[PDB]
């Protein structure tokens, strides 16, 4: 089967709860960090340290 | 819980607390409270509970030697247009700062805010917090034991708080906590 077999294949699915929790957590943390840095850079800003 | 984990930092020769000589533990805590406070600025909570918790945690980090002891952030959160929980958390941080750093101008800022603030509940709360966490007691020798402060607080008991009946009793409590039942000692 190769000369004639023609059975399709699929991509490897990641159904793991641990890595799905990790992916959703890290994507939420990264998008909220990007959003807060963008909003603090394009407006009035404060700083806990001198000129930070 | 993040604020409870903060232990006092090991400053060497009173080294200025800058960003490079930060604790590797406290940098993660500071990143998290910065993320939380900034996200509260865009998606606010029910009664700004995360603002109150993050201001309390920044005061915890300032009480140890981690963040520079600067009251300007809490002085900006204690303005009139903010929610009242943010205001009393920021004013609690300013009262704690003027107790630890013996600040004269912060005590004059707090007494001015007692005299002319629009919300009378905030004035009563500032007198209450300055009674609970006083800048000095009667036993302490402090630089803030002038005749000028005795005259200001006697003028605040006598006049000034004549319109509320709760600010006047709070000023009596503050004068009792600071100078006691007898004649103020730090006086001619």
């Amino acid at each position: 089967p190769h000369t004639y077999i023609k059975t399709p294949t699929y991509r490897e699915p990641v159904s793991d709860y641990q890595v799905l929790r990790e992916k959703a957590a890290s994507q939420r943390r990264d998008v909220e960090r990007a959003l807060t840095r963008f909003m603090a850079k394009t407006g009035e800003t404060q700083s806990l340290f001198k000129d930070d | 819980a993040l604020a409870n984990s903060v232990t006092p930092a090991v400053s060497v020769n009173n080294e200025v607390r800058t960003l490079d000589n930060l604790n590797p533990d406290v940098r993660l805590i500071l990143e998290e409270i910065t993320r939380f406070l900034n996200m509260e600025k865009l998606l606010p909570s029910y009664r700004h509970t995360i603002t109150v918790s993050c201001l309390r945690a920044i005061r915890v980090l300032q009480k140890n030697g981690h963040v520079p002891s600067d009251p300007a952030l809490f002085k900006s959160y204690a303005e009139y247009g903010h929610f009242v929980d943010i205001r009393i958390a920021a004013l609690e941080a300013v009262v704690d700062y003027t107790k630890v750093d013996r600040s004269y101008e912060e005590l004059q800022w707090l007494l001015n805010m007692i005299q002319n603030d629009p919300v009378p509940y905030v004035r009563h709360k500032i007198l209450n917090m300055l009674t609970k966490n006083p800048p000095f007691t009667k036993n302490m020798e402090s630089p803030l034991c002038n005749e000028a402060l005795v005259d200001q607080l006697w003028k605040l008991m006598n006049s000034g708080t004549s319109h509320d009946w709760r600010l006047r009793c709070g000023a009596v409590d503050l004068y009792f906590t600071l100078f006691g039942l007898s004649r103020p000692s730090c006086l001619p």
